[PDB]
């Protein structure tokens, strides 16, 4: 679609790497660790999908 | 003080440690962002230039 087709997202970094035939349905936010986030945040915590 | 935008400066570092801890120098980063790679995992990259 021109500009759209928002359905088919990826995750690029996650926190571990997914087990053999494992699947993730929460989109939970990486945490920074050097930072506390909650909300939005800069280095660490941005979006996966 | 910086230089101008039509005379930028560029330095080489080919002998150094690369320690990617921007972070103590005005950590409210405005925009940061990254391209092709990681935010967290440029740290634990070897590169030439």
């Amino acid at each position: 679609k021109v500009g759209g087709n928002y359905n088919y997202l990826y995750r690029l970094f996650r926190k571990s790497n997914l087990k053999p035939f494992e699947r993730d349905i929460s989109t939970e936010i990486y945490q920074a660790g050097n930072k506390p986030c909650n909300g939005v945040a800069g280095f660490n915590c941005y979006f996966p999908l | 003080r910086f230089a101008s935008v039509y005379a930028w400066n560029r330095k080489r570092i080919s002998n150094c440690v690369a320690d990617y801890s921007v972070l103590y120098n005005f950590a409210p980063f405005f925009a940061f962002k990254c391209y092709g790679v990681s935010p967290t995992k440029l740290n634990d990259l070897c590169f030439t230039n």
